[PDB]
């Protein structure tokens, strides 16, 4: 007559901005957008610390400043923009700035273990990219149908 | 159990006399049942397929 | 408005002549809608399998 058939499909291992493992990790509230929007799997720069009240003013990278952290994905403070997930003009972020996270790639290689990390100059990792940061790659190396994402540990500043 | 690929092949029919080649065989071996599985089409990771009986 | 046969993502398959210049092929068809019934399935994972054509 006819033979049975049966599939099998597996998950993908993980989305752009989320949280990689449960080690140690610390994220900071407190902290609004100064100008611009943000995207999810990108770092952050701080434009100016408040002496009195305590909010940091936070932006995305430019050239030639420091990264501060990542934002992470929430299904409640975030706000749907170009069919991505997106932080807005003012409200409130969520900056980790230290743990394991999967951040946007560029680059087309495979790195190493215990290599530094290279962001270009909108925030996303690059193998060549001209900003240097402390943070130390974890090994993941994944891609998300046509988004390539890499697993990045990083260091309270 | 065999790749659902194979399933093809096994529908073809007797050299001239009618009915599938799969009819035959059940009928000349009766008590074995065929299934297939999608987990037979990459055995080694490179693209061969695999029967098991 | 798109009509039903210029809707960007659907499953295209180009084919050889069922008719050429007046010569007809009719074991080239059944090997197409084959193809194409085993095309639905396999990408669908069994969810939804062809019932017309």
């Amino acid at each position: 007559a006819q033979i049975n058939a049966s599939y099998q499909r597996d998950m993908a291992i993980a989305l752009p901005g989320m949280v990689a493992d449960t080690s140690k990790y610390n994220i900071d509230g407190a902290c609004v957008v100064n100008e611009g929007d943000v995207l999810v799997g990108a770092a952050v720069q701080v434009v100016q610390a408040q002496a009195v009240d305590g909010h940091k003013l936070v932006k995305a990278l430019t050239t030639g400043t420091t990264p501060y952290g990542v934002a992470i994905r929430s299904h409640w403070q975030t706000v749907n923009a170009q069919n991505q997930m997106i932080y807005e003009d003012g409200g409130a972020i969520n900056v980790m700035t230290s743990g394991r996270v999967w951040m946007l790639s560029k680059s087309t290689e495979a790195p190493t273990f215990g290599s530094a990390v290279k962001l270009d100059v909108d925030g996303q990792e690059k193998s060549d990219g001209t900003i240097e940061t402390t943070w130390t790659y974890a090994g993941g190396w994944t891609k998300y149908k046509d988004i390539q994402l890499v697993e990045v540990q990083l260091h309270q500043l | 159990l065999i790749p659902p690929s194979m399933r093809k092949v096994l529908a073809i029919r007797m050299p001239e006399t009618t009915m599938s080649y799969l009819d035959y065989f059940k009928s000349q071996n009766s008590g074995i049942e065929i299934d297939s599985i999608a987990e037979l089409e990459d055995i080694d990771g490179a693209g061969t397929k695999g029967v098991l009986v | 408005i798109v009509s039903v046969f210029n809707h960007p993502n659907i499953t295209k398959i180009t084919s050889g002549k069922w008719i050429d210049v007046s010569t007809m092929k009719p074991e080239t068809a059944e090997a197409e809608l084959t193809q194409a019934i085993e095309t639905i399935e396999t990408i669908t994972r069994g969810q939804h399998r062809a019932t017309n054509i």
